[PDB]
């Protein structure tokens, strides 16, 4: 409880909200989600100067994603989507359209900010340790356990983002990973120590 | 570094 407030203050120095209109409660309400985040990543990622910025409209739409115009996301070759239409995105910085947060829209991630926040976490924070040889290993045993296997089964930093979501996202999702994915369960329960 | 969402 205290410690959620104070991830949510962490939170307040990292989340940029957008200019203009926009939904302000679901923006809380995603910043709420992220606060389940262990406040160890969070003051990482706020000590890295990683901002979180939310957006009423397409990420190409800003200055520093228009290169990303017409370019198709790694994995998402025969969707006939391309950056454009898509809701979000993490590593060295993190952008999430408000409004498109759960599975289904415009993506089939458990949750759209904590796995793009999940992969900034693994890119700035941990240096890329989901390829790291630990987590290959990993990756290799379970990386085709939580379905969509021709994305989280075949780039092992997605499958660490899209794991990563899953033990923060709720207490149902955390009890999933953890019967499906045992060894990177206990991998992110390291982590987090 | 630019990573997806899940398709
Ligand atoms: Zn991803």
């Amino acid at each position: 409880s205290t410690t959620i407030q104070q991830n949510k203050d962490t939170l307040s120095q990292i989340v940029v909200f957008p200019t203009g209109n926009y939904d302000k409660n679901e923006a809380n309400a995603m910043v709420n989600r992220l606060a389940n985040i262990d406040g160890k990543y969070l003051n990482a990622l706020k000590q890295n100067n990683l901002k979180i910025k939310l957006l009423s409209g397409k990420l190409t739409d800003e200055k520093e994603y228009a290169y990303l115009k017409g370019v198709v996301p790694k994995g998402w070759e025969g969707t006939g989507k391309t950056w454009d239409d898509v809701p979000g995105l993490g590593g060295s910085t993190v952008a999430l359209r408000i409004g498109f947060s759960n599975k289904g829209k415009g993506h089939d991630a458990i949750n759209l900010e904590l796995h793009a926040t999940a992969h900034a976490i693994d890119h700035i924070v941990l240096n890329d340790i989901s390829k790291s040889a630990q987590f290959k290993q990993i990756f290799a045993k379970e990386g085709r356990s939580l379905g969509n296997v021709n994305f989280l089964g075949v780039y092992p930093e997605e499958f660490f983002a899209e794991s990563f979501a899953y033990y923060y996202l709720n207490q149902d999702t955390n009890s999933k990973l953890k019967s499906a994915c045992p060894q990177t369960y206990s991998f992110l329960q390291n982590l987090a120590k | 570094e630019v990573a997806p969402p899940v398709p």
